[PDB]
C-alpha cells in the first residue's frame, strides 16, 4: 500500500487510499464479493450441520435455510424439510465460488495492476466520466435483470416457490399466468406505507411477486441498454456531483431504503416469508392468541359472537374501524393480518360467525403452535417470550433477528450516506480539508444584526 | 345492496369501504307485507344498523325534546349475524325474539356542547309482540362495563379498590356512590319495529326499527340519559 | 428483541432458584406488567 | 376511637399488619398470632379463604368513643381494619380547615430537609471560597509568568 | 469429546492462519 | 385560575426566546 | 445434518462463520505490522 | 372534507416541487468554495 | 350509516386519491412548477 | 466451615428437575424450581410450596380428619367434587351484573371440568384424579388449572393440589404439574 | 334561578350576556338551557 | 445564528456554560434525593387525585404513573424487603385484566 505522508489519508481512512487507483479498487471490490459468498456458504453449511429434522426452520436460530425452502428446494406440501442436499449443494457452490473470488480479489489488491487504464481500456475508468460510469452501471443493470429474471425461470419453468396460500397450508407451487398489469404493479409501488395498505408489504400473492419481478427485470434490462447506449443530459450533469464517493453516497442512500424496506418485509410480509419457515410475524400469534382462545372457549361452551369483555367491546369478536368482523382483543390493532389460516375462514362482511362455529379445519387448529411460543419476543440473550418471562425454553424470533439487525444497518448506512454525500460536495466545492483562513467566505457576508 | 351480491364480493373488495357496516336491502321484493306465509319461521342473519343516534337531554325548565348528535365511534354500530324466530300468524301477529349473536355494540356519541354519551346499543333477549305494520316490545341492557373494570384510580366491582387510595383520610358517607355502590345492574329498553319490502321466493324481510334505551351511567356514579336509535333493519326466514 | 433476561439463571445443586438483582428487576418488571393497560387486556399472553 | 381488636369467626384474635414508612398506600391484611396470614381486603375478591365476607372477622374496641361497640357483618370491618394499618385510630375533623386527605410532614422533617440542602449548598460555597482564596493569584492574573 | 478436539484444532488454525502469513510476510521481505 | 396561569407561563416562554431569537445583541469580538 | 459423506467434517464447519469476523483483525493485524504508517 | 384534502393535496404538491426543482437549479454550483 | 364518510382509508390507492380531481390538482401544481422553472432555468 | 475443593470435572448431580419429598404418610415429588411458602389458605393444609416465578403455579396437599373409609365411599367422583366446591374460592362480589361475558348470570367465575379417573399405585386403594379449567372473568393467567389427586389411607383424606395459570400452563409447566400429580404417591 | 350571576359577584358576565354569549366551553349555559354548540363565541372564547 | 437564531460569541462564556449546565444539574438531583431521603417526595397532584377520586371518567398518564407505582410496590416489597416479612397472598396484589 502507501503512507499518510503520500495520499494525505490516515490508516483509519486507508480505503480512501485506493479511490483513485481502479485495480486496487477492483480488487479490494473483488475481495469483498468473496466475502460475502463466503458467508454465505459457511453460513449455509453451519445451518445444515445444526439443523434437527423433526423440529420447523425456525426454533434453531436459522435464517437463511427459509431463503433456500422459500424457492421450493427440499419442502414438502405441509411445510416439512424432506431433504437437506440442495441446502448443502448451496453452501457448497457458495465456498468454492467464494474461493474463487478471493483468490481473484486478492490477487488484484497485491500484485494485479495498479491502474487499469494505461493497460485495459476496456475496464480503466475515471471518476468524471460519466459515459463510462453509465456503460458500467448499464452492465451492473443487466446482470441484475438477469438475476431477476432467473427468480422468473424457477417459479414458471423449474417447478418452484413455495406458496403459503395453497389449500391445506401451502405447497411448493409452479407458477402459471404471472400478473404482468402494469396497473396492478405500479399501484404496489405508489400506494401508501400505513396499515391500511403497506407500500412494497403488501404482495399476497406470488402471482403479483414474479409478475414484479418480470417487469423489475425487462426494465432492468432495457435500462442497461439504455445507459450503456447513452450519456446523462445536461440537467443530470447540473444536478449531479460527478465523482466517486458521490456515487458511493447515492448507492449508500438506495442501500440504506432497501435495508429498511427489507426490515419492514421481515416483520410483516408472510407471502414471500412464509410462516412455516420464517416463524409468526408480529400480527400472527396475536391473531392466533384471539383465535384458539375463541374456539376454545366456545369448544367448552360459551357464546363469542354474545360474549363482551371488561370494557364492553367483546372478549372474543368485535367489529373494526370499518364495519369489518374482526378478533376482540387488544388485536384491533392487527385485523388487517392476512394468514393462509385465516382467509378460509374470512367472508366478505367479517370472519363469519357460522364459519367460526362449524367450518374450522384441524390443521387451522394446529397450527397454535403459532401463537403457544414463537411470537416474535425472545430477548437478546435468547429465554423465552416477555421480558418479565424466566428462563424455560430457548428461542428469538429470526423475523425479529433479520428486522432489527437490518434496521440497524439501515440507519447506520443511511448516517453513512450522509457523511459520504456532505463529503463529497464539499470536496467538488473545494474546502473538504477546511477554511482557507485568508479569504473566509463570511468576512464577505454582511452581518445578520 | 343486497345480499346476493354481498355474497359475491371478495373480502379484500369490502375491506376498507364501509360496506360491511351496511345491513342488506330488498329490491326484487313486493310491499305489500302481509302477503307473508304464516306459521312458525327461524329466522337468521338478522341485521340492524341505525340511521341516527338522538340522546334526551332534560332541561331544567319542563319540556320534552331530542337532538341530533356527532358520532365519535367509527362504523362499530352495526348489529349482524343474530337470530331468532318469528311465529307468524294469518292476521298478522308475529313473535319475533332474538336469541344470539352480535346483539350489542359499544358506542360513544357527543352530545352539542361536547359532553360524551356511551351508551351499549343492544338488541338482546328482545320479543315482539304486534301485526306486521308494527310490533314493539321491550330487551335486556347490559351495563357497559363488567364488573373487572376498573376505574383510573383502580377501584372497581368484582375486583378493585372500593376505596380512595390516593388519600387515606376520605372514605365517609360522600364517597359511597363513588366507592361503595359500584352498581352493574341491568336496564331494560323498548324498540318499534315494522316491516316493510316482504321477499316471497326466499323470505327476506326488511323494515325499519326505533329504539328507545338507556345510555351508560358509567359505574353508577350519575344517572343514565335515554338514546333514540332509527336505522333499518334486515331478517331471512327459514 | 428485549433486553439481558437472567431470571433464575442461578440455581444451587438441588436446582432451588436462588434470588438474584436480576429477579428483583423481573419482580418490578412484572408489577409493572400487570398495571399496565389494567383493562385492555382480554387474554393472557401479552404479544399485541 | 379505641384499640380496633380483631377476631375470627371461630374465635383467634388477628392483627392488622401496619404500613412502613415506603409506602404511600399498602395491602389490608389481618394475620395471626403464629405470623400466618388469615384474612385480607382482597383487590381481585374472587378466590381464596381471605376475603373478610368469608372469614368472619369482628371488631370490638376498647376504648374513649367505642368501647362494646362489636361490629361483624358489613365492610366497617374492612374501614376499621384499613384505619388500623395506619395505628391507632383516631377522630379526625376535616371541616375546620377544609384537611387534604394526604399526610403533611412535622416540623422536624421540614427541619431536617431544609438544613440538609442548606448543608450541601454551603459545602459548595465552601469549595468555591477555598478554591477563591487558594488561587488568587490566578484568579486576579500571573501577567504572562 | 473428540469433537470438541478438532473443532479447538480447527479453530486453532484458523486464528493462527492470518497472523503466519503477516509474519512471514515480515520476516520473508516486504511488500505490506 | 389554573390553565390561564400555565398557558401565560408558556407564552412568556415563549415570547423571550422569540425576542432572544430576532431582537438579540449583535454579536461582537468572533 | 450434514449427509453421511461429510459428517466427520462438521466440527471443522462449525468453526467457518467467524472468519469474516478474522478478516478485519486480520487488517488491523496488518496495520500494526506496517506500524500505522 | 374533501375539499381539505384537495387543498392539503395542493399544498404538499406546491411545497415538493419547490423542493425537487429547487434541487434541480444548479444546486452543486451555489459555493463560495473555487469549484 | 348516520353520517357521510371518505371511507378512503385502506384499499391501496394510488398516491392516496380516491377522485380524479387531486390527481389532476397534484398534475397541475406539478407542470406549473415545472413550466415556472423550465421557462426560468439557467438564472437568466 | 470445612473446607473442600471446588466442582471441577464432577459433572451434575440434579437434572430432573424434581425433588423427593417424605411426610407424614404420603410422598411426592415437588419441583425443584419451586420453594416453600407458609401461607395455609385452608386450615387442613400440611405441606405448601409455590413456585418462586409466579405464586399462582403452587402445590398444596390437605390432611383433613374423615369419616368415610374409603375413597369410593364418597360416591361417584363428581359427587365428591361436588363437596370439594369450597377450596376453590367463592366469590367476594354480590352485586348484579349480566356483562361478564361467557359467564351465568350474576356470576364473575366458573369451574370447568376435564378429567374424571381413579387411578391406582401399589396397595388397591384408588385414588381420585380431576383436572379443572377455572375461568374468572378478569381471565387472569388465562385461567387457572387445578389438578387434584386425593384419597383416603387410614382415616385422613389426602389430597393433592397442584395449581397452574394457564399462561404458564401452555408454555410449558404441564410437565411439572403433571410430574407432581403422578408421583402423589400416598404410603 | 336562586343562585344567578349578580348573587356571585359577576361584573363582566352581565355586559357579555347582554349582547349575546350565553352558554361556555363547559357544556353549561346561564339560562338552564341544553348547550348547542357555543361556536368560537363563548365566554371563555370572548375572553381569549 | 442561522441554524438556531442563537448562537455563542464568547469562548469563555461557552465553555463556563459547558462547564455549568451538568453541575448545576447535578446539584439539583443531589437537592431532590436529599429530599427523597426524609420521604419526601413530590409523588402526587392533589387537586388530580380529588378530580380522579369524585370522577370514574377523568385519567391521565400522571394517574397511570400512579397506578404503575402501586404495582411496582406491592409486586417488588416482598421480595425486596426480607425484613419486613410481607407473605403478602396473591388475590390482595394488584392486577389488570388477564395479565
Ligand atoms: C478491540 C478488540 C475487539 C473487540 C470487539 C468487541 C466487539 C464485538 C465482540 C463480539 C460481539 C459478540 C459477543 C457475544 C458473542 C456470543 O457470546 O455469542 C452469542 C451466541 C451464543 O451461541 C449460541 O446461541 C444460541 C442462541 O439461540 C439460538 O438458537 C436457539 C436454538 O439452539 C434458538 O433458535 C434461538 O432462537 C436462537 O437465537 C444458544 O443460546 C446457544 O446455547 C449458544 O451457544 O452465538 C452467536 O450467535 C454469535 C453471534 C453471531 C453474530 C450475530 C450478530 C448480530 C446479528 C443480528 C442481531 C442484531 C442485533 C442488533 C441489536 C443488538
Ligand atoms: C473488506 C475489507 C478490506 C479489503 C478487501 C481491503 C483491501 C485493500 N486495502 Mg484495506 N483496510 C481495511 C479493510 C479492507 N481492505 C480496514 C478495515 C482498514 C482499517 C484498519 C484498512 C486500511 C487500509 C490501509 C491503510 C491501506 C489499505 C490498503 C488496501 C489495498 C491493498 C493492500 C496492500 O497493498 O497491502 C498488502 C496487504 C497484505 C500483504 C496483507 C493482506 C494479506 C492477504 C491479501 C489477505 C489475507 C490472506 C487471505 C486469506 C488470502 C486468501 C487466499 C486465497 C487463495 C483465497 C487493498 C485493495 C492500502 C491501500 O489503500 O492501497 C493504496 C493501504 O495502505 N487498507
Ligand atoms: C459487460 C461487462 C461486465 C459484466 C458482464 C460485469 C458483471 C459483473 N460485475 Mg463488473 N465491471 C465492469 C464490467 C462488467 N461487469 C467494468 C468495465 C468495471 C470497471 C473495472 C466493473 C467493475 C466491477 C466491480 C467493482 C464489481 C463488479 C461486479 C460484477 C458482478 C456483480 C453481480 C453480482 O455479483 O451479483 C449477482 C449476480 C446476478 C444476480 C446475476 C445472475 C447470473 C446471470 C444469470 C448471469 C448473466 C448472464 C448474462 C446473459 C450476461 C450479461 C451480458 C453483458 C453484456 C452485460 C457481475 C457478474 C462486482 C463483483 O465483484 O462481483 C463479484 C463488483 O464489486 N464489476
Ligand atoms: C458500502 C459502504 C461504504 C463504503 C464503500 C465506504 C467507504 C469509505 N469510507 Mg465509509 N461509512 C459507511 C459506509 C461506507 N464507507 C457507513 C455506513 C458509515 C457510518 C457508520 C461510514 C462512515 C465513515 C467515516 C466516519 C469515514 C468513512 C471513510 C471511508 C473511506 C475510507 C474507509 C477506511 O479505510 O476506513 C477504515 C475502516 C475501519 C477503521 C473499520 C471501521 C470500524 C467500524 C467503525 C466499527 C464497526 C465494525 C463492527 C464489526 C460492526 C459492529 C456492528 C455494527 C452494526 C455497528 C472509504 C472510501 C473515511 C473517510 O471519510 O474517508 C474519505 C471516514 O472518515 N466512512
Ligand atoms: C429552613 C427554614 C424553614 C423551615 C424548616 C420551615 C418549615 C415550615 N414552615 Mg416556614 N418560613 C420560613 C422558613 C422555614 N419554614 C421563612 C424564611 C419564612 C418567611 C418567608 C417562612 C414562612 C412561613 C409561613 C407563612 C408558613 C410557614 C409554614 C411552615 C410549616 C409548613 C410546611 C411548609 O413550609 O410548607 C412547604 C414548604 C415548601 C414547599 C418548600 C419549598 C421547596 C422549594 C424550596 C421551592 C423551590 C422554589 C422555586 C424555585 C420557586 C418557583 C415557584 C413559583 C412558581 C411559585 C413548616 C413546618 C406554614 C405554617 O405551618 O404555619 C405556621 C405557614 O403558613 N412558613
Ligand atoms: C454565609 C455564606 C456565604 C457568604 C458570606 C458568601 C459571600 C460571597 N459569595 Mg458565595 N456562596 C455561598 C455562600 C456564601 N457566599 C454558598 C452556600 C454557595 C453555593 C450556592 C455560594 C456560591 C457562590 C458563587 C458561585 C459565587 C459566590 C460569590 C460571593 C461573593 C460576592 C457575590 C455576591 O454575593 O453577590 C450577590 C449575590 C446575589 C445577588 C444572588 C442573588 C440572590 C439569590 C439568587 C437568591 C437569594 C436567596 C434568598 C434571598 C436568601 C436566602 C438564602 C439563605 C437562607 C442561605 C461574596 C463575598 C461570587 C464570588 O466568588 O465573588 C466573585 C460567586 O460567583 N458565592
Ligand atoms: C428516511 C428514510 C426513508 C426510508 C424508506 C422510505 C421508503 C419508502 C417511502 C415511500 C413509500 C410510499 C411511496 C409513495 C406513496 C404515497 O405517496 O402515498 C401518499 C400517502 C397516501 O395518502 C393517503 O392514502 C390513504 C389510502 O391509502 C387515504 O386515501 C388518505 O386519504 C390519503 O391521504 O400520503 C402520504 O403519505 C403523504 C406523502 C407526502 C410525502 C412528502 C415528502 C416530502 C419530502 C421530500 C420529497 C422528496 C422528493
Ligand atoms: C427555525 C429555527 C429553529 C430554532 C428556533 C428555536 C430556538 C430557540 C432559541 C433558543 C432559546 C434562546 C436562549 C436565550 C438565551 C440567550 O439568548 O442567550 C444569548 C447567548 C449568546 O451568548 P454570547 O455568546 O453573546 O455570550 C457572551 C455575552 O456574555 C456577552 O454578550 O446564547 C447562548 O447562550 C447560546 C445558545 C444557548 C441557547 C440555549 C437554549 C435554551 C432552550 C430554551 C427552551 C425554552 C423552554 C421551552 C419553551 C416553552
Ligand atoms: C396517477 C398515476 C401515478 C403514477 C404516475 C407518476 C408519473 C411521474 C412521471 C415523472 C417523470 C418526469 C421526470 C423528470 C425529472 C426532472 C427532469 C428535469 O429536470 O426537467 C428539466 C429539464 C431541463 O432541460 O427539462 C427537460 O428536459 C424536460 C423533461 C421533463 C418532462 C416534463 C414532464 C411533462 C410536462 C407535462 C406538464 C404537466 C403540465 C400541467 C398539466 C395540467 C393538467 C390539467
Ligand atoms: C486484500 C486485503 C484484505 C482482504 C483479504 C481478503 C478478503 C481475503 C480473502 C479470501 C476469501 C474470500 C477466501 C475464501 C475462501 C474459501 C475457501 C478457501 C474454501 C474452501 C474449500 C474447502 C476445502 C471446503 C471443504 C468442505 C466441503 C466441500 C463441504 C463439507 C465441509 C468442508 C468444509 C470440508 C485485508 C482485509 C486482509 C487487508 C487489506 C488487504
Ligand atoms: C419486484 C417486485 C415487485 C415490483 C417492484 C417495483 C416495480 C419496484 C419499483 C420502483 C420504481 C419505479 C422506482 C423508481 C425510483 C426512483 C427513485 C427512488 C428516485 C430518485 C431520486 C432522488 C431522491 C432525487 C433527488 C434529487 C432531486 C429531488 C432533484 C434534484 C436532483 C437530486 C438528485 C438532488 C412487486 C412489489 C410488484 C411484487 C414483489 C416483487
Ligand atoms: O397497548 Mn400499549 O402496549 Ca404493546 O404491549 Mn400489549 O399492547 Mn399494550 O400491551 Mn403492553
Ligand atoms: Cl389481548
Ligand atoms: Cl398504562
Ligand atoms: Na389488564
Amino acid at each position: 500500500g502507501r503512507d499518510q505522508e503520500t495520499t494525505g489519508f490516515a490508516w483509519w481512512a486507508g480505503n480512501a487510499r485506493l479511490i483513485n487507483l481502479s485495480g486496487k479498487l477492483l480488487g479490494a471490490h473483488v475481495a469483498h464479493a468473496g466475502l460475502i459468498v463466503f458467508w454465505a456458504g459457511a453460513m449455509n453449511l453451519f445451518e445444515v450441520s445444526h439443523f434437527v429434522p423433526e423440529k420447523p426452520m425456525y426454533e434453531q436460530g436459522l435464517i437463511l435455510l427459509p431463503h433456500i425452502a422459500t424457492l421450493g428446494y427440499g419442502v414438502g406440501p405441509g411445510g416439512e424439510v424432506l431433504d437437506t442436499f440442495p441446502y448443502f449443494v448451496s453452501g457448497v457452490l457458495h465456498l468454492i465460488s467464494s474461493a474463487v473470488l478471493g483468490f481473484g480479489g486478492v490477487y488484484h489488491s497485491l500484485i494485479g495492476p495498479e491502474t487499469l487504464e494505461e493497460s485495459y481500456p476496456f475496464f480503466g475508468y475515471v471518476w468524471k466520466d460519466k459515459n463510462k460510469m453509465t456503460n458500467i452501471l448499464g452492465y451492473h443493470l443487466i446482470i441484475l435483470g438477469c438475476g431477476a429474471w432467473l427468480l422468473v425461470l424457477k417459479a414458471l419453468y423449474f417447478g418452484g416457490v413455495y406458496d403459503t396460500w395453497a389449500p391445506g397450508g401451502g405447497d411448493v407451487r409452479i407458477i402459471s399466468n404471472p400478473t404482468t398489469n402494469a396497473a396492478i404493479i405500479f399501484g404496489y409501488i405508489v400506494k401508501s406505507p400505513f396499515g391500511g395498505d403497506g407500500w412494497i408489504v403488501s404482495v399476497d400473492n406470488l402471482e403479483d411477486i414474479i409478475g414484479g419481478h418480470i417487469w423489475i427485470g425487462t426494465l432492468c434490462i432495457l435500462g442497461g441498454i439504455w445507459h450503456i447506449y447513452t450519456t446523462p443530459w445536461p440537467w443530470a450533469r447540473r444536478a449531479f456531483v460527478w465523482s466517486g464517493e458521490a456515487y458511493l453516497s447515492y448507492s449508500l442512500a438506495a442501500v440504506s431504503l432497501m435495508g429498511f424496506t427489507a426490515c419492514c418485509f421481515a416483520w410483516f410480509n408472510n407471502t414471500a416469508y412464509p410462516s412455516e419457515f420464517y416463524g409468526p410475524t408480529g400480527p400472527e400469534a396475536s391473531q392466533a392468541q384471539a383465535f384458539t382462545f375463541l374456539v376454545r372457549d366456545q369448544r367448552l361452551g360459551a357464546n363469542v359472537a354474545s360474549a363482551q369483555g371488561p370494557t364492553g367491546l367483546g372478549k372474543y369478536l368485535m367489529r373494526s374501524p370499518t364495519g369489518e368482523i374482526i378478533f376482540g382483543g387488544e388485536t384491533m390493532r392487527f385485523w388487517d393480518f392476512r394468514g393462509p389460516w385465516v382467509e378460509p375462514l374470512r367472508g366478505p362482511s367479517g370472519l363469519d360467525l357460522v364459519k367460526l362455529k362449524n367450518d374450522i379445519q384441524p390443521w387451522q387448529e394446529r397450527r397454535a403452535a403459532e401463537y403457544m411460543t414463537h411470537a416474535p419476543l425472545g430477548s437478546l440473550n435468547s429465554v423465552g417470550g416477555v421480558a418479565t418471562e424466566i428462563n424455560a425454553v430457548n428461542f428469538v424470533s429470526p423475523r425479529s433477528w433479520l428486522a432489527t439487525s437490518h434496521f440497524c444497518l439501515g440507519f447506520f448506512f443511511f448516517v453513512g450516506h450522509l457523511w459520504h454525500a456532505g463529503r463529497a460536495r464539499a470536496a467538488a466545492a473545494g474546502f473538504e480539508k477546511g477554511i482557507d483562513r485568508v479569504d473566509e467566505p463570511v468576512l464577505s457576508m454582511r452581518p445578520l444584526d | 345492496l343486497t345480499y346476493d351480491e354481498l355474497q359475491g364480493l371478495t373480502y379484500l373488495q369490502v375491506k376498507g369501504t364501509g360496506i360491511a357496516n351496511t345491513c342488506p336491502v330488498v329490491e326484487q321484493g313486493t310491499s305489500n307485507v302481509r302477503e307473508l306465509k304464516p306459521g312458525d319461521y327461524k329466522l337468521e342473519k338478522f341485521c340492524m344498523e341505525p340511521t341516527s343516534f338522538t340522546v334526551k337531554e332534560e332541561d331544567a325548565k319542563g319540556r320534552e325534546e331530542f337532538v341530533k348528535t356527532k358520532l365519535l365511534t367509527r362504523l362499530t354500530y352495526g348489529l349482524d349475524g343474530m337470530n331468532g324466530s318469528m311465529k307468524i300468524n294469518n292476521d298478522g301477529s308475529v313473535e319475533f325474539r332474538e336469541d344470539e349473536g352480535l346483539d350489542y355494540a359499544a358506542t360513544t356519541v357527543k352530545l352539542p356542547g361536547g359532553e360524551y354519551v356511551p351508551f351499549l346499543f343492544t338488541i338482546k333477549e328482545f320479543d315482539g309482540k304486534g301485526t306486521l305494520d308494527s310490533f314493539s316490545g321491550d330487551f335486556l341492557v347490559p351495563s357497559y362495563r363488567g364488573s373487572t373494570f376498573l376505574d383510573p384510580k383502580g377501584r372497581g366491582g368484582a375486583t378493585g379498590y372500593d376505596n380512595a387510595i390516593a388519600l387515606p383520610a376520605k372514605a365517609d358517607a360522600d364517597e359511597i356512590q363513588r366507592l361503595n355502590n359500584k352498581s352493574y345492574t341491568p336496564g331494560k329498553g323498548s324498540a318499534v319495529f315494522s316491516v316493510a319490502k316482504v321477499d316471497t321466493e326466499t323470505g327476506e324481510i326488511a323494515g325499519v326499527f326505533e329504539s328507545i334505551q338507556p345510555s351508560d351511567t358509567e359505574m353508577g356514579a350519575h344517572p343514565a340519559k335515554d338514546i333514540k336509535i332509527t336505522g333499518l333493519w334486515y331478517g331471512q326466514l327459514t | 428483541l428485549n433486553g439481558f433476561n437472567f431470571n433464575q439463571s442461578v440455581v444451587d445443586s438441588n436446582g432451588r432458584v436462588l434470588n438474584t438483582w436480576a429477579d428483583i428487576i423481573n419482580r418490578a418488571n412484572l408489577g409493572m406488567e400487570v398495571m399496565h393497560e389494567r383493562n385492555a387486556h382480554n387474554f393472557p399472553l401479552d404479544l399485541a | 376511637l379505641g384499640h380496633a381488636s380483631f377476631k375470627d369467626q371461630e374465635g383467634r384474635e388477628l392483627f392488622v399488619r401496619r404500613m412502613p414508612t415506603f409506602f404511600e398506600t399498602f395491602p389490608v391484611v389481618l394475620i395471626d398470632k403464629d405470623g400466618v396470614v388469615r384474612a385480607d381486603v382482597p383487590f381481585r375478591k374472587a378466590e381464596s379463604k381471605y376475603s373478610i365476607e368469608q372469614v368472619g372477622v369482628s371488631v370490638t374496641f376498647y376504648g374513649g368513643e367505642l368501647n362494646g361497640l362489636t361490629f361483624t357483618d358489613p365492610s366497617t370491618v374492612k374501614k376499621y381494619a384499613r384505619k388500623a394499618q395506619l395505628g391507632e385510630i383516631f377522630e379526625f375533623d376535616r371541616s375546620t380547615l377544609q384537611s387534604d386527605g394526604v399526610f403533611r410532614s412535622s416540623p422536624r422533617g421540614w427541619f431536617t430537609f431544609g438544613h440538609l440542602s442548606f448543608a450541601l449548598l454551603f459545602f459548595f460555597g465552601h469549595i468555591w471560597h477555598g478554591s477563591r482564596t487558594i488561587f488568587r493569584d490566578v484568579f486576579a492574573g500571573i501577567d504572562e509568568d | 469429546s473428540l469433537t470438541l478436539i478438532l473443532q479447538l484444532v480447527a479453530l486453532f488454525a484458523v486464528v493462527a492462519a492470518g497472523p503466519l502469513v503477516v509474519v512471514l510476510l515480515s520476516v520473508r521481505g516486504g511488500n505490506l | 385560575m389554573e390553565a390561564l396561569v400555565y398557558t401565560f407561563l408558556l407564552i412568556g416562554t415563549l415570547g423571550i426566546i422569540f425576542f432572544s431569537i430576532f431582537f438579540r445583541e449583535p454579536p461582537r469580538i468572533a | 445434518k450434514l449427509p453421511e459423506a461429510y459428517a466427520p467434517f462438521s466440527p471443522i464447519v462449525d468453526v467457518l462463520p467467524i472468519i469474516p469476523v478474522l478478516f478485519i483483525l486480520l487488517a488491523f493485524v496488518w496495520q500494526a505490522s506496517v506500524s500505522f504508517r | 372534507m374533501l375539499t381539505l384534502k384537495i387543498f392539503v393535496y395542493t399544498v404538499v404538491t406546491f411545497f415538493v416541487g419547490l423542493f425537487i426543482f429547487g434541487f434541480l437549479s444548479n444546486d452543486p454550483s451555489r459555493n463560495p468554495g473555487k469549484g | 350509516l348516520v353520517d357521510d364518510r371518505m371511507n378512503g382509508d385502506g384499499t391501496g390507492l394510488p398516491f392516496g386519491v380516491n377522485d380524479g380531481i387531486l390527481g389532476w390538482v397534484i398534475a397541475g401544481t406539478l407542470g406549473t412548477i415545472w413550466a415556472i422553472y423550465f421557462v426560468s432555468q439557467k438564472d437568466l | 466451615a470445612y473446607g473442600e475443593g471446588a466442582n471441577v470435572f464432577g459433572r451434575v448431580t440434579n437434572k430432573s428437575g424434581f425433588v423427593p419429598y417424605a411426610g407424614d404418610s404420603f410422598a411426592l415429588l415437588l419441583p425443584s424450581k419451586w420453594n416453600p411458602s407458609d401461607e395455609k389458605e385452608v386450615d387442613s393444609i400440611v405441606l405448601r410450596y409455590a413456585d418462586n416465578f409466579d405464586a399462582v403455579n403452587n402445590v398444596y396437599v390437605i390432611a383433613q380428619d374423615t369419616d368415610k373409609s374409603s375413597i369410593q365411599d364418597y360416591g361417584s367422583p363428581e359427587e365428591f367434587i361436588s363437596q370439594f366446591g369450597y377450596l376453590l374460592g367463592r366469590q367476594a362480589w354480590a352485586g348484579q351484573t349480566v356483562s361478564e361475558g361467557g359467564f351465568d348470570a350474576n356470576k364473575v367465575s366458573s369451574a370447568a371440568l376435564l378429567g374424571v379417573a381413579t387411578e391406582k399405585d401399589k396397595k388397591g386403594k384408588t385414588y381420585y384424579k380431576f383436572e379443572i379449567l377455572s375461568r374468572t372473568a378478569d381471565g387472569n393467567e388465562g385461567g387457572r388449572h387445578q389438578l387434584v389427586k386425593a384419597t383416603v389411607s387410614n382415616g385422613k383424606l389426602y389430597l393433592l393440589k397442584v395449581q397452574a395459570g394457564d399462561k404458564r400452563w401452555f408454555k410449558g409447566t404441564d410437565k411439572e404439574c403433571l410430574g407432581v400429580l403422578d408421583s402423589f404417591t400416598v404410603v | 334561578v336562586l343562585n344567578p350571576m349578580w348573587r356571585q359577584g359577576m361584573f363582566v358576565l352581565p355586559f357579555l350576556t347582554r349582547l349575546g354569549v350565553t352558554q361556555s366551553w363547559g357544556g353549561w349555559t346561564i339560562s338552564g338551557e341544553t348547550s348547542s354548540n357555543p361556536g368560537i363565541w363563548s365566554y371563555e372564547g370572548a375572553a381569549a | 445564528s442561522q441554524i438556531f437564531g442563537v448562537a455563542f460569541s464568547n469562548k469563555r462564556w461557552l465553555h463556563f456554560f459547558m462547564l455549568f449546565v451538568p453541575v448545576t444539574g447535578l446539584w439539583m438531583s443531589a437537592l431532590g434525593v436529599v429530599g427523597l431521603a426524609l420521604n419526601l417526595r413530590a409523588y402526587d397532584f392533589v387537586s388530580q387525585e380529588i378530580r380522579a377520586a369524585e370522577d370514574p371518567e377523568f385519567e391521565t398518564f400522571y394517574t397511570k404513573n400512579i397506578l404503575l407505582n402501586e404495582g411496582i410496590r406491592a409486586w417488588m416489597a416482598a421480595q425486596d424487603q426480607p425484613h419486613e416479612k410481607l407473605t403478602l397472598p396473591e388475590e390482595v396484589l394488584p392486577r389488570g385484566n388477564a395479565l
